[PDB]
């Protein structure tokens, strides 16, 4: 930067600019933290519902393999083929596409769910409705991990803008002043030297 | 000397002139003439030639030009934001102001003069493009307001029309102002 | 140094573009040094003989070991000679002055010896009339055959083009080509910064019949282009390359691709024709539509050749 | 430049300053007085009961800060949209803007103290009675709650 | 959607029509996620936190270009019936999430 | 002028003065008097000074001081993380850290001038609500490690007699120390 | 700002400088010596075998080096935080803190110069026994390995 | 005065003299001994030296100080990206530049001038340490895309000794050199 003074009216400028852009990346990032432990909350009670529907699920199963031969009951569940029921649709959260799992998941799907195992098929709705509460906890997770991302950007940014960017413009703002200083300063004792010799000669010879 | 506004003589005539074009050093490097800053220049004798304008191009000029000032002053306003986190962080609405301040400085500041037709621009053929431009803004915002995507909005093939509106001769200009006119409305009422 | 004595070797005018008469009138150059080194020194006199073009050049030497004050009296003396030549033998002269700042040096001792008061950093008030006077001897004359051309070399003392010799110097000067120490270390020669450069007397030597119809649109194209390429790669450094859009990287590519094939040639000769070809083929790494600064016409005709075929 | 000597050392002498605002100026608002970076040392001695209104004091401190808020919201919104704004937020939004068109920009009118103060009212009626914590809540219950329409019908 | 966990709730997953495999060991199960998120078509890998704690941290270079298949970790069978420390998961999620390690 | 410490003037005097007392405008904004700011103000006498307190008001008197000032400077610290995440979010000990700096601003540190009693302070009264300050938080310390919430502790009317302690007068400030003294043991050992 | 012509001048002439932190003031400790703005010119010359001990001048490079280089990664750190360090950048943190806290810090205690080296050396025994360029084989051998329990 | 390359009297040396050894304060500090910055440095004396170099060392010692410049230019230009990003996001290819810039400053470019041996360099053992360097660097870069990982790249033992080569000694070196080369190619063959 050419030490002018249009140029030290330039970095103020910046600097003014920067200091009102830390501003505002810490009011965006007060609204993501508020949106961010909002979700947290969301994730406990997702959480809890999945630890449920698990804990009764497993019941279902347990009891599925104790009042029939636990064999049985096995090759019984074994035998229901893997099916794809996700769709694996996105959702843009504060400029970014993330990911929503809006999967249907027919009842239909299903082939041999029941057999010689009475209950077995009481456990393939439990093990269903734990697949369902599986799916509303990566909803969560994921977004609440997108948001989690986005405020690691923003604490990056302005930690950049009030350790980096700052500084260096304060520091080209105190050497453009030292330099005009100087110049100034030069330019006075010439013309008072320039002055003390005309006096001079006019003493010595008028 | 060294392109500061700040020397003796550049400061002395600020305070005896009624307007002030000021150059712009950025702009003459990549050859955008004029190459006026226009946050930096001024004149003082717009609200004395507002009869005159009244009268001679259009009833309605002093809030076309007024309206220009605004979107220019608001696209300022946004290319901070810009400089801080770019162009893709801002929402659509604010989009369409820094498009729109782009395409008014491109296709109406802008100006050829080595160019037969573009050299010399008569006070009709600013009102109509301004006129353009304006018209353009307004259903580009209604659209975005309907969720179409700034995109799509910046695709459309009027845009060459509002760009060539600079090259058509003065004898010319009168119809192609209508059917460019007629064109936005249609561009837009087809993106529906 | 080095750029011009590529200059010297290299300049020709085409008779066969412009429609004059077949002619190959080389030029006469007239070479005035001012505190230059014996390195500088050593590499014009090398290089001018291996062109062999000491037969029609005349030099006026003033070394670093000589005094100051002579200076004051070798431009005008070469100048002297240049004209002269140019408006009273019908020759086409080139004249190179080595560094402008050791005359204005020369010319600020003078002035503090005679106790005047300065202007910017110690320099004459007067500088200005005084650079005038030098640079305004250059040009053509009606109903005479020869030319003067300067190509004056002054050193910004700290890369600063707000230095008093560099801004007087411009704003006498019909433009400037101004080096970039950024260019220089990334290996590019010769390194100049196509921005900050200009030549005001442009549009009077291209167009139809003189050069080409495209050259000035093709020229104000690569100006934007190149602008552009630069603002995104100030963007790059606050958001990240994973975050620009398809036309960004374009420009970005751009920007490159422009810095290592169009400005670094080198010590190649280039006929206006392929430095134009190298243009379009760079401009056709941009979508067709971004080209807004040139006609329809010269796009179809020209757009499209693949810089592959040049190289690689 | 606020530095330059001039500017520097009259403020430096005075007891306050109005600055014009060229934003405002090229927004269309006349007279482009910026309230955020003016000042008046000597307000608070020649404002208060016996001289213009006993809430005249609050109600600046109140436009103040509603004002600044809405600017930075204004430029917030550049960013996060409208939609992810809390509702408080939207409603400094809207008062910056009614502020700007109608505090600001009253053109070649006169008004009175009584006039302005009923438009410094107005304009704080919209936003929720609760958020105005610089007002005491005898000022409040007395004259929050006008209407905007008694200027904005007639700007 | 897929899940590796222990045999018991895997056969349970597969008679749930949901494709699934168990696990024996961390290193088992680590090789048996890689496998899985090696193929497509695969857009949710459960997998235990007892053998595999931090799914994410051990398939992470296979998609980071190809981020559609989440992964999350699933309850452990022998914790289920005894109760976890839901609490404590979240706590280290934020941790993991914001890097402060603070809530109360 | 502008405020700037760089001048010349300031710079000269605090290479001469031995003390430099911070005032600030921001803190007045926030209603805090005097508006002096405890972390860019200075004194170079307190080790000199040392000895006529450790014999005029009390032997310990030093370490208490030092003691208070690292617990401003621990709460300063702690800034950074109460501005991302409300004071809520933080644990136990660092509520305590923030909460008892909280107290230290309000009973300590802010002084009245307009009332009657609590515009002169003598050191005897400041010593005083030092060591009950810095008492109770000993006491929290122990009963955060000892598992009570801290919104338990926040409750106790022991910080409501502490806020009181500035207003007593100087010749009943003895008894009220003794008293509040006894009463800070009391509290934390009957809450469970 | 050392820029000043009161120091500049000074710095051309006097044979080195011991110049103090407002930061470390700041934070407590004294006295606030910065070792990496301070040199001695003279140092070479009154140090090594039959002039203290053999390990003084590889002991005091490796610690500027480590001192760097913790430096850095807390620049670092203020940007990017704790977590995202490896391994190797959270021990030169470590190191750079502790030597502020102890080596530094020493209140008015007088340290003779093998108090002095044995702190140093317990600091250089936080980093892995590769990470010391500046020290040869025989010197780390002899003398790396102690911890941080002067008294 | 003030480090400050804008005088009067460096700017009057830099018009004359051939080569510019800019000496960095920022590199002293650190311990970075000769202190010379490699980014302001330049020699007008290199090509006309390239024919003695190539009859008196190598016969491309020229391409293998072209590649270490090289390399310290992608160094320098992926500092400004790190210092604000952080390493870890780097590609691995960059990753590797970083390193070998290390690899770079502190086992070629530093010099003791207090060492019994490393006071003083011939042109062979430069050239020696540059062939090692970059021997290394092509086989870290091969085995990088053979996906291999940085990590273990970084502790390799042969960058030990790449080192220290500068510590030994003029009669040694051939030897060492020799045994270093054999290392390198053995090293990143055993990884695969």
């Amino acid at each position: 930067v050419s030490p002018t003074r249009m140029n030290l009216l330039q970095r103020r400028g910046q600097l003014r600019l920067a200091q009102k852009g830390v501003d505002l990346l810490k009011k965006k990032r007060d609204a993501l933290v508020a949106e961010f432990f909002g979700l947290v909350r969301e994730a406990m009670e997702a959480r809890k519902a999945l630890d449920q529907a698990a804990k009764e699920a497993y019941a279902a199963l347990l009891l599925a393999q104790a009042f029939d031969g636990p064999e049985v009951v096995a090759g019984a569940a074994l035998g229901v083929p893997p099916l794809e029921g996700v769709e694996a649709e996105v959702e843009n959260v504060w400029g970014s596409k993330v990911p929503r799992l809006k999967a249907t998941f027919p009842d239909g799907a299903l082939l041999s769910p029941v057999g010689t195992p009475a209950y077995t098929l009481e456990a393939s709705r439990a093990f269903r409705r734990y697949a369902e509460a599986l799916i509303r906890v990566a909803n969560t997770e994921t977004r609440l991990k997108k948001i989690g991302e986005e405020i690691k950007k923003t604490t990056r940014r302005v930690n950049a803008l009030e350790q980096v960017v700052i500084p260096g413009i304060r520091a080209q703002i105190r050497f453009i002043q030292q330099v005009l200083e100087q110049r100034e300063r030069e330019d006075t004792f010439r013309l008072k030297r320039i002055k003390g010799k005309i006096e001079a000669r006019e003493a010595e010879e008028e | 000397p060294g392109g500061d506004m700040s020397e003796p003589v550049t400061q002395s005539t600020l305070r005896i002139v009624g307007a002030f074009w000021r150059l712009d050093a950025s702009l003459a490097f990549r050859r955008h003439f004029p190459a006026i800053n226009w946050n930096g220049s001024y004149s003082l004798f717009t609200s004395a030639l507002d009869p005159w304008y009244r009268e001679n191009v259009a009833e309605d000029y002093p809030e076309l030009r007024d309206a220009i000032s605004e979107l220019l002053q608001r696209e300022a306003g946004l290319q901070e934001i810009v400089q801080l986190v770019g162009p893709d962080a801002l929402q659509d609405a604010e989009r369409l102001v820094i498009e729109v301040g782009r395409i008014i400085r491109e296709d109406f500041l802008q100006q050829n003069a080595y160019h037969e037709v573009d050299a010399y621009c008569s006070m009709k053929k600013a009102y109509g493009i301004m006129k353009m431009i304006l018209a353009f803004y307004k259903e580009a915002e209604a659209a975005i307001k309907r969720g179409v995507s700034i995109d799509e909005i910046l695709q459309l093939p009027v845009l060459e029309r509002i760009g060539r509106a600079r090259y058509v001769s003065e004898e010319e200009f009168p119809a192609y102002f209508e059917e460019a006119m007629k064109e936005i409305q249609g561009a837009f009422k087809a993106l529906a | 140094n080095e750029i011009a004595a590529q200059i010297a070797r290299q300049a020709t005018v085409r008779p066969d573009l412009s429609g004059e008469g077949e002619k190959e009138e080389p030029f006469a150059v007239v070479f005035a040094a001012m505190g230059i080194t014996q390195r500088e020194l050593s590499y014009f006199i090398q290089e001018f003989e291996r062109t062999g073009a000491l037969s029609r050049s005349v030099l006026f030497l003033n070394k670093a070991d000589d005094p100051t004050i002579e200076r004051i009296l070798t431009p005008r003396m070469a100048l002297t000679v240049a004209e002269y030549l140019a408006f009273e033998h019908d020759y086409h002269v080139l004249v190179i002055l080595t560094d402008m700042t050791n005359y204005c040096e020369a010319l600020r001792e003078i002035g503090a010896a005679r106790e005047e008061i300065p202007g910017r950093r110690g320099y004459p008030g007067y500088m200005y009339t005084d650079l005038a006077t030098i640079y305004e001897r250059a040009g053509v004359v009606e109903g005479k055959k020869g030319s003067v051309t300067q190509i004056p070399i002054l050193s910004m003392p700290d890369d600063d083009r707000t230095h008093p010799i560099p801004d007087l110097t411009g704003y006498i000067t019909e433009g400037q080509i101004q080096l970039s120490r950024e260019l220089h270390r990334k290996g590019i020669y010769p390194p100049i910064d196509p921005l900050p450069s200009l030549s005001r007397l442009m549009n009077n030597g291209v167009g139809k019949g003189k050069t080409r119809e495209d050259h000035k649109q093709v020229s104000d194209q690569l100006y934007s282009a190149y602008a552009n390429g630069v603002d995104i790669r100030k963007l790059v450094a606050i958001i990240g390359e994973d975050a620009l859009t398809e036309n960004d990287r374009r420009y970005l590519q751009f920007a490159d691709a422009f810095e290592r094939f169009f400005i670094n040639q080198g010590q190649q000769n280039r006929s206006i024709e392929e430095s134009l070809q190298i243009a379009w083929a760079l401009l056709s790494m941009l979508p067709q539509g971004e080209l807004k600064r040139i006609s329809k016409d010269h796009i179809g005709k020209y757009y499209g050749q693949k810089l592959e075929e040049i190289w690689g | 430049d606020r530095t330059h000597p001039i500017p520097d050392l009259t403020g430096y002498i005075t007891e306050g300053q109005i600055q014009l605002s060229r934003e405002l100026h090229r927004k269309g608002i006349y007279p482009p007085i910026d309230p955020l970076p003016s000042l008046s040392r000597l307000m608070n001695n020649g404002v208060g009961k016996g001289k213009t209104r006993e809430d005249h004091k609050q109600v600046s401190d109140q436009l103040y800060s509603a004002y600044a808020n809405g600017v930075d919201i204004r430029k917030l919104v550049a960013i996060i949209g409208e939609d992810a704004l809390t509702e408080n937020d939207r409603r400094y939004l809207q008062f910056a803007d009614a502020f700007e068109r109608f505090f600001i920009n009253q053109g070649q009118q006169n008004r009175s103290i009584e006039e302005s103060l009923q438009i410094a009212w107005a304009l704080l009626s919209m936003l929720p009675q609760g958020e105005l914590k610089r007002i005491s809540k005898d000022h409040i219950g007395k004259y929050y709650g006008q209407k905007l329409e008694e200027i904005w019908g007639a700007p | 959607m897929a899940v590796i966990a222990d045999p018991e709730t895997a056969q349970g997953f597969r008679l749930a029509g949901l494709e699934g495999y168990g696990a024996s060991s961390a290193e088992e199960a680590q090789s048996l996620l890689e496998t899985l998120v090696e193929r497509g078509g695969y857009a949710l890998v459960a997998v235990d936190e007892a053998l595999l704690p931090d799914p994410e941290r051990a398939v992470e270079r296979l998609m980071r270009g190809r981020d559609l298949p989440v992964l999350l970790p699933i309850a452990g069978l022998k914790e289920a019936f005894q109760g976890h420390d839901v609490e404590g998961y979240m706590r280290e999620l934020v941790r993991k999430t914001i890097g402060f390690d603070i809530k109360l």
